[PDB]
């Protein structure tokens, strides 16, 4: 089912980007509906400026330049109970970094208990010219070789040690 | 029949006080909703009854002139006891009193009958 | 003159009969449960009856002596009340008249001693009683052990109840409580679980939880089941462990302490159904057997025109040709049976002809050789033999209905017996159920017979209450479906009750008929009941079982493969490797850098495995490779390893097929059975007996396929019904009466839906799914409410109209399970024996350093005297230790022990402070008395004190009950952990276990559960890798089905923790039905086929159904052959033990 997974912080430059803000409910069972609300702050501002609003089955998109026209939804579709609410940027640009802050505002029903609640997620990327490999990533396909080589190594090793003592013990017999 | 639980014949001294003890039985658990209670006083074996102590939702005693002031419920029915005293019994007290209780679910209805006497 | 007379009317042959005949006969009335008055006159004829037989025994053998002759035999005292009380009942009598019927019943139990040897089985019976007396008292030990560990850990769990957050009027909880009784009203202020009987059970911890945001958790009001289910106080906790080692409904019992206690706690349960449960019950059956053995032994000692009509004859006779044609006739009529087989819920007319047409020349062709075999041997020659008595009747019945009831059909299946004379195992099976009604015929009818009499006599006792209760256990305020009314429903939950299900009906007949009453009345039948069944199994089974430097190279990669660095080298990996399977699950998502590093991680493996393999080649060179049966599973292993690896690492391919490879990766576990001495021990157990065991599967089959065959039949279509979608409640059929009429509704409402079980009978595949879990017993509950329902194929079903389908199912589970398991186990035991002979008499379940230590175990057994120790010098210590080796002194230790576990009986939820202030003192006391005795012990043993091995262990009892009473005291003053709290208290209940020391009868039993944990613990390796495997298969395919019955949060597939609980639940195979209801719906509306599922990359949560079916059915079949390996490791040790 539904699992929470935190978005990547790392764009290309000129290149979709997909950020991913997933919200959870404690249990499945439960019917509740929802809405969403995204604000962003550019990097190096202060505040923040509400960009889309998400409610029902339409999508609303603040009506600001630097995010008009190039956003779109991956949000859970046709549900009216969201629980996975992810933005798509297409031709993602310099304009587009900084800090973002998706809330989330769920209606719970009960048997005869009706429930408001609200959740925060925050998301940060930084715009870049050429796409890095991350150093876990990197390091790990260093560090597998080095223990490829060792074992490779101490087989090799093991032999000519092992082969030296067997040859010499055919000679005295 | 339901099974109620009360003395047929209940000898009082004049002046005393006389508690009208009945013993109600039936599965389920009380409800207060549910479980009604009506207590009924005749002077004779034929005479109307005259109803003077309810329990629906609550005891509601009707103060009949008869009785002036001197009913007052006895009993927990929670516990399948609805017992009434009659505080301080006068000679046209005597006669028959009875219990009947209507307890959801259960379908049948109780009666206790006992038949009051006043000595001298 | 009268004495004689009488005396000649006491020994006749027709009055013994005469007064059993009318014996018989009452036992049919007192299945009336609402004679009518005319009857009672019948029950006057009856009492006469019984007091004229009564009087001529009476007469004849007191002469008027006293009846010194008539009240010597214990038997009559039972006739003479009987008599009796119908006078007294006419006399003055007790108030209690449904009371007064149960008395009767005893006139039942009269035929006991009518019945030729009835009375010789029945003091068997008792005097197995007596052999079981040990075991008991270890039970009610064991029992109570786990009980006080129960409730000091558990207490109050049960309470937990999501509580709403926002409370409107500034209600209080506590101010809430007083106000409301309502169910509907107790649903308002908590969650309630969509139609649950009660309030979800919330937890505090992380693990365990949860409750949905708004709703808040606290604990209070009544535990879950009616307040029956509770661990509150010790009598409830009890029989909440009682059920537990019984098994029945465990794994509800298990799946509500973990969800309130938290996941954590699944260590309770592990442990007490490991020891608690399948030790205990196998102590009772090897007691039993053993019991058995000795006295069925013992006794078995002590006695040891015309002339051309006949020309016509010489040619059939001739003709017969017994070399083919009896021969070729089964194998004509194997083939009918599988003409037979073909059946669906929806067939086309054509195939429907077929059926007929194939039918006939089957008919034509057995009816042609019945007139045949007459005439060659003539009707009395011919009528003799007992298969050809057999086959008439056969021809018989076909021939009746040729052109004429659908009930006469379906025993058409059974002709396909006669196959059992060719086979071997056909043999076993048939001599099984011979001796049930042949020689231990006696023994079954006592069976039947106390069958008889709990069925009446929980009718007498709580039919009425169950009729007038009602709204005490239903919401309609009818009679739910297993009721004690009538004599055939009462017979039906007694039956139930042999079969493991008492609980669930129990908690209802509690409801109306109050706790002592059905309390006492259950705890018998189960008891007694299954005393006699356990006999009968048991006492059935065993009666019836009886330059070339080429070579240098190849000489040194030898030398690495056999060094330990090596061979050690290699087992980390595997560990290694097989521990990176748990890490993927739907979580992976989260936590991108372990991902990125165990992808990696991979590759370091199968390069090492490969190369390992590579070594072992020219080691080993092809031949002496291949010719092994490891090897072969190693080499599997690196190959499909290696074509992923090459076909992720080639690339372009990731189509298809190439994913379904990867999934076998959860095989890699398997390299790991090669490596560990005792679990491959455990293999070369079970190789040895798949032989065997492959006959038997066969016969089932065949048993099976005749029951399957029946089945099809009478149910194939019929379990279709419609149902409203919301509640999924069957509509009444006085509207929508047949699937035509529900279609209409459909068209103008929304939710109803026409819809089949999922599991039943239209066809003879998934008839042989349905049987299976009617024979394991779990799952089939719901079946038979189908089955019972139904009417007709396209028709509504109408409630009960069948009724009696019930036999159907009755018949089944004897001979189906009853018998069948009978010869399962009676084989695999048998093989097991057949191998330990010949591996020179030795257990087969130990790895040879086992061996030594086992045998060092066995020293232990020895009673030689240890020196008795020298009284000091000193008179302190002659006088300290005179008194410590008084034997009083012992006995006054052992009595104060049990006062102390008394103390911690009376603890309950919700005592008052005075109470736990009172108790923690009388403690202090124990504590501070049995810390005496140790230093007074010790003042006059000295270092001799330190020699015997209990000293040491109640030295031990004393550091621990002290310091476990500091550390709660330390942690009050400076820390808050409740749960904390409650483990360290937990130090206590090592003094009741000093108890153990002055009993020798439980000594012995416990002594010989040490004896096999060696055994035991090979198993359990061997155990646990299976269920790794099996794990990791389900994380992969199941996670992401959909959550219906038995699969919801925890308890579910979506990761390697919850896996394994569920795979723990389902090794004793409860509840196995349920985890694989969800796996089976597929397509719409049962499912979804594309489903978004956030935070991940796959669609749909569809089960498959094939690769479901086999996961599950796989798993049943492969814990059960590793169990039947624990029922044999149990016996073996316990008669050695017990012999000694
Ligand atoms: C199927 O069952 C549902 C569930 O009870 C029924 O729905 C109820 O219908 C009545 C009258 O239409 C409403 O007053 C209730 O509120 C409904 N229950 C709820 C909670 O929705 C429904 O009537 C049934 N379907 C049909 C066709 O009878
Ligand atoms: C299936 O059930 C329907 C419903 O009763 C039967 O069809 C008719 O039902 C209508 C009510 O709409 C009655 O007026 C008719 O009398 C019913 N049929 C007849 C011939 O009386 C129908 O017969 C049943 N059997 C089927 C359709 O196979
Ligand atoms: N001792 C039991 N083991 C089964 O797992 C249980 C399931 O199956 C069954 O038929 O009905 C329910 C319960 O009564 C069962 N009882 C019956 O067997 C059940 O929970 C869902 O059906
Ligand atoms: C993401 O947005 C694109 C629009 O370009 C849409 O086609 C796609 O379906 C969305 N992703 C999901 C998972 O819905
Ligand atoms: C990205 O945006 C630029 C405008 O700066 C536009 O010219 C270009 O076409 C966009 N990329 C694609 C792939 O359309
Ligand atoms: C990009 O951002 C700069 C400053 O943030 C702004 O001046 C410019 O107008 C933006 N580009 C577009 C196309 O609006
Ligand atoms: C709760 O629902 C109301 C609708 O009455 C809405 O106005 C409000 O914004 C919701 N709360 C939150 C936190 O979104
Ligand atoms: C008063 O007593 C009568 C008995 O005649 C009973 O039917 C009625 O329900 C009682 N009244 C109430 C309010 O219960
Ligand atoms: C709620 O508070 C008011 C004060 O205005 C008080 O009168 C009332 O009794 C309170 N409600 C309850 C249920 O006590
Ligand atoms: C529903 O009724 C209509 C009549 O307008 C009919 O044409 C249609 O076939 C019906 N639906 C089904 C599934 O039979």
């Amino acid at each position: 089912g539904c699992v929470e997974v935190d978005s990547e912080t790392e764009a290309v430059y000129g290149m979709t980007f997909k950020i991913l803000c997933i919200s959870c409910k404690r249990r499945s069972e439960t019917n509740a509906e929802t809405f969403t609300e995204w604000t962003f702050r550019q990097k190096g501002t202060e505040e923040f400026v509400k960009i889309l609003r998400y409610e029902n089955e339409v999508l609303q998109l603040e009506e600001d330049e630097r995010f008009e026209g190039r956003v779109v939804w991956n949000g859970s579709r046709g549900t009216k109970d969201l629980q996975d609410l992810s933005i798509f940027i297409t031709n993602v640009t310099y304009n587009h970094s900084g800090d973002y802050e998706c809330h989330v505002y769920r209606l719970l029903f009960f048997e005869n208990y009706e429930h408001n609640t609200s959740v925060v997620k925050k998301i940060h990327i930084e715009v870049v010219d050429k796409a890095n490999r991350d150093m876990a990533s990197i390091v790990s396909e260093i560090m597998m070789y080095v223990l490829i080589v060792v074992l490779t190594i101490w087989l090799v090793a093991e032999m000519i040690y092992c082969y030296k003592k067997i040859a010499a013990a055919t000679e005295t017999a | 029949s339901m099974e109620v639980t009360v003395p047929a014949t209940l000898n009082v001294l004049n002046g005393s006080d006389a508690r009208l003890p009945c013993t109600f039985n039936s599965c389920y658990t009380v409800n207060h909703k549910q479980f009604s209670l009506n207590w009924t006083y005749q002077e004779c074996n034929n005479c109307s009854e005259e109803m003077f102590l309810q329990f629906r939702m609550k005891i509601i005693n009707l103060k009949l002139e008869r009785f002036q002031d001197r009913v007052e419920f006895s009993g927990n029915p929670s516990k399948y006891d609805v017992s009434v005293m009659l505080r301080n019994v006068q000679p046209e007290d005597e006669g028959i009193y009875n219990c009947y209780i209507m307890n959801p679910p259960d379908r049948h209805r109780g009666h206790g009958k006992i038949h009051l006497q006043v000595l001298m | 003159p009268l004495r004689r007379i009488s005396i000649k009317i006491l020994v006749h042959s027709l009055f013994s009969m005469l007064i059993m005949c009318t014996i018989l006969t009452n036992c049919i009335f007192m299945t009336m449960n609402n004679p009518p008055d005319w009857t009672k006159n019948v029950e006057y004829t009856f009492t006469g009856i019984y007091t004229f037989e009564s009087l001529v025994k009476i007469l004849a053998r007191g002469f008027c002596v006293g009846e010194f002759t008539f009240l010597r035999d214990p038997w009559n005292w039972l006739d003479f009340v009987v008599i009796v009380f119908a006078y007294l009942t006419e006399f003055v009598n007790l108030g209690n008249v449904s009371a007064l019927r149960t008395f009767r019943v005893l006139r039942a139990l009269k035929t006991i001693s009518v019945i030729p040897g009835l009375k010789t089985i029945v003091g068997a019976l008792i005097q197995s009683v007596k052999k079981l007396s040990d075991v008991m008292i270890l039970t009610v030990f064991c029992l109570s052990v786990f009980a006080l560990i129960g409730l000091q850990l558990f207490m109050g769990n049960l309470k937990h109840k999501c509580f709403r957050n926002s409370l409107e009027n500034n209600e209080t909880l506590e101010s809430i409580m007083n106000t409301l009784e309502s169910e509907e009203d107790f649903r308002k202020y908590f969650y309630y679980l969509e139609g649950s009987k009660d309030a979800l059970l919330c937890g505090f911890s992380t693990d365990s939880g949860q409750c949905p945001e708004g709703y808040t958790c606290v604990k209070i009001g009544r535990n879950p089941d009616y307040g029956y289910t509770s661990f509150d106080t010790f009598s409830w906790a009890f029989l909440a462990l009682f059920r537990l080692m019984t098994q029945d409904y465990w794994e509800n019992l298990y799946q509500q302490t973990l969800r309130a206690a938290g996941k954590t706690y699944m260590i309770f349960f592990v442990v007490v159904i490991f020891l608690g449960s399948f030790y205990l019950i196998n102590l009772i059956l090897a007691v039993v057997a053993m019991a058995y053995k000795e006295q069925n032994q013992a006794n078995i000692e002590e006695a040891k025109c015309s002339p051309y009509w006949i020309k016509f004859k010489k040619c059939i006779y001739f003709i017969v040709m017994d070399p083919f044609v009896d021969l070729a006739i089964t194998i004509c009529i194997v083939l009918n049976t599988l003409f037979m087989a073909m059946e669906h819920h929806p067939m086309t007319e054509e195939f429907k002809n077929v059926l007929a047409i194939g039918n006939l020349v089957f008919t034509g062709i057995f009816a042609a050789e019945m007139v045949l075999k007459l005439i060659a041997m003539d009707p009395y020659e011919y009528f003799q033999v007992g298969w050809n008595i057999f086959d008439s009747l056969i021809v018989t019945l076909s021939l009746v209905e040729l052109f004429l009831l659908s009930v006469l059909r379906s025993f058409r299946l059974l002709r396909v017996f006669k196959l059992a004379k060719s086979w071997p195992t056909l043999n076993m099976l048939i001599k099984i159920i011979g001796n049930s009604v042949g020689a231990l015929g006696n023994l079954t009818l006592v069976l039947a017979i106390i069958v008889f009499i709990f069925a009446v006599v929980g009718m007498q006792l709580f039919g009425k209450s169950y009729k007038e209760c009602v709204c005490k256990i239903n919401d309609d305020c009818t009679l739910p479906r297993w009721h004690m009314n009538d004599f055939f429903h009462s017979f039906l939950i007694v039956f139930r009750v042999l079969c493991g299900e008492w609980i669930e009906t129990m908690w209802d007949c509690m409801e109306v008929a109050g706790q002592a009453m059905c309390l006492i009345v259950y705890m018998m039948v189960m008891v007694i009941g299954n005393l006699v069944v356990l006999n009968l199994f048991l006492a059935l089974l065993l009666s019836s079982f009886s330059g070339k430097i080429w070579w240098n190279i190849r000489k040194t990669c030898y030398k690495i493969v056999e060094h330990s660095w090596f061979e050690s080298f290699i087992v980390l990996m595997i560990l290694l490797s097989s521990g990176a399977l748990a890490f993927e699950d739907i979580y992976i998502e989260r936590k991108k850098t372990i991902k990125i590093i165990l992808e990696y991680a991979d590759k370091i493996f199968t390069y090492i495995f490969i190369l390992e393999m590579l070594l072992k080649w020219i080691a080993y060179g092809y031949k002496t490779y291949f010719t092994n049966a490891w090897c072969w599973l190693d080499f599997l292993i690196v190959d499909v390893s290696l074509v992923t690896l090459v076909a992720n690492t080639l690339g372009y391919s990731d189509l298809g097929p190439i994913k379904s490879l990867r999934t076998l990766r959860a095989l890699r576990p398997l390299r790991a059975l090669s490596r560990f001495e005792g679990m491959r021990v455990v293999v070369n157990a079970l190789i040895g007996a798949i032989p065997s065991i492959m006959n038997v599967l066969l016969v089932c089959l065949i048993f099976w396929l005749i029951f399957s065959i029946m089945g099809v039949n009478l149910f194939a279509g019929k379990f279709y019904e419609c149902i409203n979608t919301t509640d999924g409640s069957r509509f009444p059929a006085s509207q929508v009466p047949n699937r035509s009429e529900c279609f209409a509704l459909m068209n103008v409402s929304q939710n109803v839906r026409w819809k089949n079980l999922k599991v039943n009978f239209d066809n003879v595949g998934l008839g042989y799914l349905s049987l299976l879990q009617v024979a394991t017993f779990k799952g089939w509950t719901i079946i038979m409410y189908a089955a019972v329902d139904s009417v007709n194929v396209d028709k509504q079903p109408k409630y009960e109209y069948s009724l009696y389908m019930y036999i159907y199912f009755v018949v089944f589970i004897i001979f189906g399970s009853f018998f069948t398991l009978n010869l399962f186990i009676g084989v695999i035991i048998d093989n097991f024996n057949q191998q330990k002979k010949k591996l020179g008499g030795q257990d087969i379940f130990m790895t040879e350093e086992q061996k030594k230590y086992y045998n060092a175990m066995k020293k232990l057994g020895s009673k030689k005297p240890q020196k008795p120790i020298p009284r000091p010098g000193n008179k302190i210590q002659g006088c300290i230790f005179d008194l410590v080796t008084n034997q009083a002194f012992d006995i006054s230790i052992m009595v104060l022990i049990c006062l102390n576990m008394v103390t911690m009986m009376v603890e309950k939820e919700g005592q008052s402070q005075h109470m736990t202030e009172v108790l923690y003192w009388i403690n202090v006391v124990f504590i501070i008395l049995f810390t005496g005795e140790c230093v007074l012990k010790l003042i006059s043993l000295r270092h001799y004190y330190f020699t015997v091995g209990w000293n040491i262990f109640d030295f031990v009892v004393v550091i621990i009950s002290i310091v476990g009473m500091f550390l709660a005291d330390l942690i009050e003053t400076y820390f808050v952990s409740p749960t904390l709290f409650r483990v360290i208290r937990l130090a206590r209940i090592g003094r009741i276990l000093r108890l153990v020391k002055g009993a020798k009868g439980i000594r012995t039993l416990l002594f010989a559960l040490m004896m096999s944990l060696p055994a035991l613990f090979n198993i359990g390796l061997l155990l646990f890798l299976v269920m790794f495997i099996y794990a990791i298969f389900g994380m992969s395919n199941f996670a992401y089905v959909k959550k219906e019955d038995g699969i919801n949060d925890m308890f579910n597939f979506e990761t390697f923790g919850n896996s394994m609980i569920c795979l723990f639940q389902i090794t004793t195979s409860a509840g196995w039905d349920g985890l694989l209801a969800p796996i089976l719906n597929s397509k719409p509306p049962d499912c979804d086929p594309k489903k978004v599922h956030p935070g991940s990359s796959v669609e749909g949560d569809c089960g498959n159904p094939s690769v479901g079916i086999f996961y599950f059915v796989s798993y049943i079949i492969i814990s059960f052959l590793v169990v039947v390996n624990m029922y044999i490791a149990v016996i073996l040790e316990n008669f050695s033990v017990a012999t000694e």
